[PDB]
């Protein structure tokens, strides 16, 4: 009985995708849902012979707002595997700084070498990490989680690169190791 | 040198002087090396710091694990030493 | 003093077999070549089974509760082990060879892979008392044409599948009723089919072969049943698979190449996602940990262990023993750290708490003869047939200096003053006993005057002058410090060999070839005792021998000597299946230990069977070789001098047994012994044995605990002592107050000091009370310090186990709290930012 | 007999467990660098990104370590948290203490100061409480170094000293103890 | 800067490390300390200094341990006397 | 097939040289063309154990 | 190399080696923590310089 709305950072994307991704959710979970462009919303609801899970309608739309978000249809499959899976779509604002210079400063140094810092620190930390203008949309594990939200609020605080460098390898080695 | 060889005597000859004059020593020594060793220790423990500061701050770390630790065994002093086979 | 038993087999990590871990991820168990050793990864604490085997170890499973082990040997000796009672249950006798165990995960039933047969037996209950016929048979299941080389449960109980020596690979039902839902043949592989797994569901099987080739297996259509779905091929050209093992929670196949390299992969996907390499030996032995993060992996032709988490690309052990090639040993002055040589020219800091190896180091090309400790066990030094004689650090890891000879002569033994000044050592070929300086590398002279090779030397800790015990008969004391110079000779009756000297410095216990050991004084050069030596030692009759083993004359002598360090024990080892402990002034034996117990060694047995001689040739003897099934192993090249060569293929026998090193520890009343099977260490530290000392008929544990319910704390501590059980020291140890210590210290009798000191050293090591026990030890020191120095000798070992203590375990705690205090100093004292 | 756990409070007695725990915990990062292999093993790099979380079997999303540090200086006590700080890995703990989430108000550095006063208050389980800080400074020595000075910090790290001030009473015993027992053994 | 070059060089022998304790110290309490924290460019220098502090903190703390003799000297003799 | 006067040459065969006299193989050391030609099983059996009693008389055969 | 081990294994090996020797060698200043195998426990602490 849920209601997810495409925004436009991914209209397109989710039209070419119309019935690549609906067609994989209707055979696993068979969710109710129609591509309502009207309104430019899609509602999606349990339908009458396939309720057997209460929690298929809130991961079917947890699956949805990854689409709408910009996550991948890897991640999409991902959400659909998601028996231990969290997303949090932590913007800018909560570790508030300024909006101008040094909001365009961060988002240098939150990309680093043309994305390759965005690259190092979801691919060292196990995380996917939707970093936008403002929002960022990470998707993984409790530490994993964890990890990247302390790691996004140390360089937006201040820190060297040689410290975080040293910090994204240590961290990959802690999670990595259970025992 | 000369309590710890000629201690059999030291200790089995009573005196309340020597007594005083061994308790005024051993604290009196303590003390002193104890103010040369707070000194040592600070300055092993402060410049340590002082090391691993510049490691995070100037040194540009790298994510690559075995290439980082390929290029600090190579940025590792080396020294030549004359050896028998 | 005289109840050992054997406690630790340090080295020899893994030899032959199926290594495993516990249901936990803690206990990690390996076949060594006689006994199940018990490593614990979380706990650093390792332990060997004192029970033996009559062959070597074909595999090993444990119950998934952690409480039955069964251990089958190659020939099916099956033999039951309650594994927390570490005692022997039952000796089952398998007629055939058996090649896999494998208990169900419930734990009820268990099925045995020997010969083509597939045998399901029902686990005793451990509870139930030793009964005489514990093992019933389920059922045997006989449908195969060639030898079941696999056998993996299911992750319910119910579905046994074996994979054999013929291509195919069956699942059995273990329920009767089941029969007609599991009983197809899967087959089709081009060569030996060595592992067949469930997945996570009960659903798919893959089968694992040696040609590379992964089947899945999986029930449906083209009513249906169980086609191929598809095929995974490794594509190793000349690597053939080894052996496979496949947790299936994270679906994860860990095989293993016999060229050295071992890959991990995802079931479904077939995706390589690690690959590494050992070296050149064939990856023998893989299993993997209940939880799917822990594999250990294990070779046997170098004999090496190698437990590595799959996730991070990173090892936790990696350890290599070395069979039949120790051929020395050196304590420590810690009782902790016990160092080796080897045949490859290895120098291994073993430890004892934990058996693996600390370091290794392998600067000698050529193989490392005898290995010595000097001044507190931070510089040591090593002799080898190199030419060398090679200083070490334990601190940096490195060589201080390489002496060597003028024309680069063998060694074979080495020695050094308690001082680190000289290092002198001696030869078969050159035989003058060189002496070098610590500091400067050069050598200062040569003391000769012998006639055939120096066999041992050593230095008095005290007088500071070297005895030298050669082929020439003649014992040889060297007063070689201040303008003395001298030399006196001590001839004996025989070719004297492998001396040894008090921690006294006063005597000279050497080991004639006759068989007799004589015991000396240094000053007053008369002969003050003699031990006869030849009857109590076990020859062993080899199976290439011609004679009886009463005139065996191969090794009815001794070629190891070392005294107490109280002085008033001899433990004598050679080249005999026989360990012997001989007390001084008492000229008698205590008892006598024995090495080991195989016949894959050569001199294990004075009795060899009739059934084995034919009308002409043993028939072990036979060179069975060529029946193998493979290329590497029926490589034959050997040697035809190969005695004591560089490896074991090059033999063409069977190693010989023989100790040829033993050292008592100098803290914890316990010897450890350089032999065959690895070093073995013989300890009494278990110490169940009710010693008593004066005890009368009213002491007794009930007026124990009521002396402490009255206070009479030094009247409850002595009596204590008087029954000298652990437990009740224990008991009225941790009990009085740190006021009543040192009164109660103070008056404590002359006669239980060494107990109480041999007590704390003892109970301190693995204890958390660091306040408690040091204030304890520096209340007896210093009420009662005179008579440990009046009577050095009596307290040596118990003294240098508390300054052990001390050092070990207490020290950094202290430098932790210094560093602590001084960074925290720094910190909020010093600048701020900016 | 079963050893007593602690013989009175004035002790300072260890920790129940391995004795080289503490050993782990001052040197994580050279023990798995030197456990590491050689070389960089080969990977097929089509792998699935969360094949570890691929298994086959603010407030809210705060771990239950942070949580029990909230909590415990809600209550004033942190006996609930001193027992999860001892019992978890050597790995997990320096990813707890390393990742603390106090850089702009500092205070889960106060709370875990003021957590580890308490513990050094108890007297049980010193050697690793002492490794705790040791690993505190290693981490966020900067992070105070910085923000020295403040009333606040320097409130907890007094009153940590405070606490520590009678904790070289072993280091006398010590270095007592075996100079004795160099003396009478080498007499 | 110059001062702590020449006193690396006090701090390289066994008898002159008193001076070179305190003179380090002395940068880091009785100095402007603060300014001290500014200044970069130096610190390739003073982390070649450092291990030879350690082998002068060992074994002025085997001095210390050597200093106790006469603990056990004072106790021994009362407890005689 | 080594130049002559090579230095790596001129330390090599001596030190093979003085391997096989310490051996027992061969038994002259100024020649350099016996370690082709009298390098033999024959020189390498006769230091053998039984034949070496034979040279030491102590065995009858 | 391996004819001199096919000589030695032949010979018991008992074995009369080179004459001298005088080589070079360097030593990276590593932590001497990471000069031995792999293991949960060590002895060392200060640098191998």
């Amino acid at each position: 009985s849920r209601k997810i709305m495409v925004p436009p950072h991914r209209m397109t994307p989710l039209r070419n995708s119309w019935t690549k991704i609906y067609p994989p959710l209707v055979e696993h979970l068979k969710l109710q849902v129609r591509m309502n462009l009207k309104t430019k919303s899609v509602e999606l609801r349990t339908n009458p012979k396939f309720t057997t899970d209460p929690g298929a309608l809130q991961k079917g739309a947890d699956f949805i707002k990854a689409f709408t978000l910009g996550f991948d249809l890897d991640d999409s499959i991902a959400l659909l595997r998601l028996d231990d899976l969290y997303i949090e779509t932590f913007e800018v604002k909560d570790v508030k700084t300024l909006t101008g210079d040094h909001l365009s400063r961060a988002i240098g140094r939150i990309a680093g070498k043309d994305g390759k810092t965005k690259f190092a620190i979801e691919n060292a930390t196990r995380t996917r990490i939707v970093l936008a203008d403002s929002k960022i949309h990470i998707l993984g594990g409790f530490t994993h989680i964890r990890m990247a939200r302390e790691s996004v609020v140390s360089l937006i605080l201040g820190s060297p690169p040689g410290k975080v460098y040293g910090n994204l390898r240590t961290v990959a080695s802690r999670l990595k190791e259970r025992y | 040198f000369i309590i710890k060889f000629n201690h059999k005597e030291l200790v089995s000859q009573k005196n309340e002087e020597l007594k005083l004059q061994i308790n005024r020593v051993k604290t009196e020594l303590r003390s002193a090396l104890k103010s040369t060793e707070d000194d040592l220790g600070f300055n092993v423990q402060g410049l340590k710091f002082v090391k691993q500061q510049w490691n995070l701050r100037h040194n540009y770390e790298f994510v690559d694990e075995y290439d980082q630790q390929e290029k600090e065994s190579n940025s590792a002093r080396k020294r030549v030493f004359g050896t028998v086979i | 003093k005289s109840d050992f038993k054997f406690s630790n087999l340090l080295g020899t990590v893994y030899r032959q077999g199926n290594i495993t871990f516990s249901d936990d991820g803690k206990q990690l168990l390996s076949p060594v070549g006689n006994r199940v050793s018990v490593f614990d990864l979380i706990n650093n604490k390792s332990f060997t089974f004192e029970y033996e085997h009559r062959k070597n170890i074909a595999a090993i499973d444990l119950n998934k509760q952690g409480t039955l082990l069964i251990s089958i040997d190659e020939d099916g000796r099956a033999i039951l082990v309650n594994f927390k009672a570490r005692n022997v249950l039952h000796h089952f006798n398998f007629k055939e060879k058996c090649s896999a165990v494998k208990f169900s995960p419930d734990g009820r039933l268990f099925a045995l892979a020997s010969g083509r047969f597939l045998q399901i037996w029902k686990t005793p209950d451990v509870n139930k008392d030793r009964q005489f016929a514990p093992f019933v048979r389920h059922r045997v299941h006989a449908g195969h044409f060639q030898d079941i080389t696999s056998l993996t449960w299911s992750q319910d109980s119910r579905f046994i599948l074996t994979t054999s020596k013929d291509l195919s690979a069956k699942i059995w039902s273990v329920d009767s009723e089941e029969k007609n839902l599991a009983a197809t043949t899967f087959n089709g592989h081009r060569d030996y089919v060595m592992g067949a797994f469930f997945s996570h569901d009960q659903e798919k099987i893959y089968t694992v072969s040696k040609d590379g080739a992964v089947f899945v297996w999986e029930f449906t259509k083209r009513k249906y049943s169980w086609r191929i779905t598809k095929k995974h091929f490794f594509y190793a050209n000349q690597a053939k698979v080894k052996c496979v093992t496949f947790h299936p929670a994270t679906r994860l196949l860990a095989v293993g190449f016999t060229s050295g390299e071992f890959r991990l992969y995802d079931l479904p996907d077939f995706t390589l996602i690690q690959q590494l390499s050992m070296g050149q030996n064939p990856v023998n032995t893989v299993s993997v940990n209940q939880t799917g993060e822990w594999l250990a992996f294990g070779s046997s032709k170098l004999g090496q262990l190698l437990v590595y988490e799959w996730q991070s690309e990173s090892y936790i052990l990696k350890q290599q023993g070395h069979f039949d090639s120790t051929n020395s040993l050196a304590y420590s002055p810690d009782g902790s750290r016990v160092v080796t040589a080897s045949e490859d020219g290895k120098i291994k800091v073993w430890d004892i708490t934990s058996g693996f190896c600390l370091a290794t180091f392998e600067e000698h090309t050529s193989s490392v003869t005898a290995v010595q400790f000097a001044k507190r066990g931070q510089v040591m030094f090593s002799s080898s047939l190199d030419g060398t004689v090679r200083a070490w650090d334990l601190i940096r890891y490195r060589n201080f200096r390489t002496f060597t000879g003028t024309e680069r002569i063998q060694f074979n033994c080495l020695a050094v003053d308690p001082s680190g000044e000289v290092v002198c050592a001696g030869s078969l070929d050159n035989f003058d006993i060189h002496v070098w300086s610590v500091q400067t590398g050069q050598l200062l002279d040569a003391l000769s005057g012998h006639e055939g090779p120096v066999s041992c030397l050593s230095f008095s800790q005290e007088n500071s002058v070297l005895a030298s015990a050669s082929w020439d008969k003649t014992i040889r004391i060297w007063s070689i410090f201040g303008r003395s110079q001298q030399v006196e000779p001590i001839e004996v009756y025989s070719d004297v060999l492998a001396l040894s000297m008090r921690p006294d410095g006063k005597e000279v216990a050497v080991s004639t070839l006759k068989g007799q050991i004589s015991i000396f004084n240094i000053e007053d050069a008369k002969q003050v005792g003699n031990i006869d030596c030849r009857k109590d030692i076990i020859s062993g009759r080899f199976n290439q021998d011609r004679f009886t083993a009463k005139n065996s004359e191969r090794s009815k002598f001794f070629t190891t000597i070392h005294y107490s360090f109280d002085g008033m024990a001899i433990v004598a080892g050679g080249n005999n299946n026989s360990i012997c402990l001989y007390d001084v002034p008492n000229e008698v034996l205590l008892k006598r230990f024995i090495v080991s117990r195989n016949m894959a060694l050569n001199g294990t047995l004075e009795f060899l069977n009739s059934k084995k001689m034919t009308e002409a040739g043993s028939l072990d003897l036979i060179d069975d070789a060529g029946e193998n099934s493979d290329l590497e192993d029926r490589i034959d090249n050997s040697l035809p001098g190969s005695q004591r060569g560089g490896d074991l293929s090059t033999r063409k026998m069977r190693p010989e047994v023989r100790v040829t090193s033993v050292q008592f520890s100098p803290t914890a009343n316990a010897f450890a012994a350089a032999s065959t099977e690895g070093l073995l260490i013989y300890s009494t530290n278990d110490t169940i044995l009710f010693d008593p000392f004066d005890l009368d008929v009213d002491v007794t544990p009930h007026s124990t605990v009521e002396a402490l319910r009255e206070k009479q704390f030094l009247n409850a501590l002595v009596m204590a002592f008087r029954l000298n059980e652990e437990y009740l020291i224990n008991k009225v140890y941790e009990a009085i107050p740190i006021k009543e210590i040192p009164l109660v210290a103070s008056n404590i009798p002359a006669i239980y000091l060494p107990r109480i000191l041999k007590f704390i050293g003892d109970f301190a090591i693995e204890s958390q009370h660091i306040e408690f026990n040091l204030i304890w030890i520096k209340a007896l020191l210093s009420a009662s310090g005179g008579y440990i120095n009046e009577h050095k000798y009596l307290f040596s070992t118990a003294m240098r186990s508390i300054q052990r203590f001390i050092v070990r375990v207490a020290k950094e705690v202290v430098n932790t709290t210094t560093d602590n205090k001084y960074t925290y100093r720094f910190l909020v004292s010093t600048d701020g930012s900016m | 007999y079963t050893s007593l756990e602690q013989i009175d409070k004035e002790l300072l007695t260890l920790s129940i467990g391995p004795r080289s725990k503490m050993n782990t915990l001052l040197h994580l990062d050279v023990i798995r660098k030197r456990s590491k292999p050689k070389e960089a093993p080969k990977k097929s790099e089509k792998l699935p990104f969360f094949l570890q979380l691929s298994g086959e079997k603010r407030l809210g999303f705060e771990s239950h370590f942070t949580k029990q540090l909230r909590e415990g200086s809600q209550s004033k006590d942190y006996s609930s948290l001193l027992a999860t700080l001892i019992n978890f890995s050597p790995a997990a703990v320096d990813l707890e203490i390393r990742s603390l989430n106090s850089f702009e108000p500092f205070d889960e550095i106060v709370w875990f100061i003021d957590a580890l006063t308490q513990g050094l208050k108890s007297n049980k389980n010193f050697e690793l409480y002492e490794t705790f800080m040791s690993l505190l400074f290693k981490a966020h020595g900067d992070v105070i170094h910085a923000n020295n000075k403040n009333q606040d910090i320097a409130s907890a790290l007094q009153n940590w000293e405070d606490v520590h001030k009678k904790e070289d009473r072993l280091d006398d015993l010590v270095k007592f103890c075996m100079g004795v027992a160099a003396f009478v053994t080498t007499a | 800067i110059l001062l702590m070059k020449r006193c690396r060089d006090w701090n390289t022998n066994a008898k002159t490390h008193t001076i070179a304790q305190r003179t380090i110290r002395c940068i880091l309490m009785h100095h402007n300390i603060a300014k001290l924290s500014e200044i970069p460019g130096m610190v390739k220098i003073v982390d070649a200094i450092i291990p030879y502090t350690q082998r002068h903190f060992t074994r002025v703390d085997n001095l210390v341990e050597q200093s106790y003799i006469l603990d056990y000297a004072l106790v021994e003799m009362d407890k005689l006397f | 097939l080594l130049p002559p006067t090579d230095p790596f040459r001129r330390k090599h065969e001596q030190l093979l040289l003085d391997k096989l006299y310490a051996m027992g193989v061969l038994t002259t050391k100024s020649k350099i063309s016996d370690l082709e030609n009298k390098v033999t099983v024959s020189a390498i059996c006769r230091r053998r154990l039984p034949v070496i009693m034979h040279r030491l008389k102590m065995a009858e055969t | 190399a391996n004819l001199v081990y096919k000589l030695d294994v032949l010979s018991s090996v008992h074995f009369v080696p080179k004459p001298a020797s005088t080589s070079l060698e360097i030593r990276v200043e590593t932590p001497t923590i990471s000069m031995e195998d792999a293991q949960p426990l060590y002895m060392s602490n200060a640098s191998s310089l």
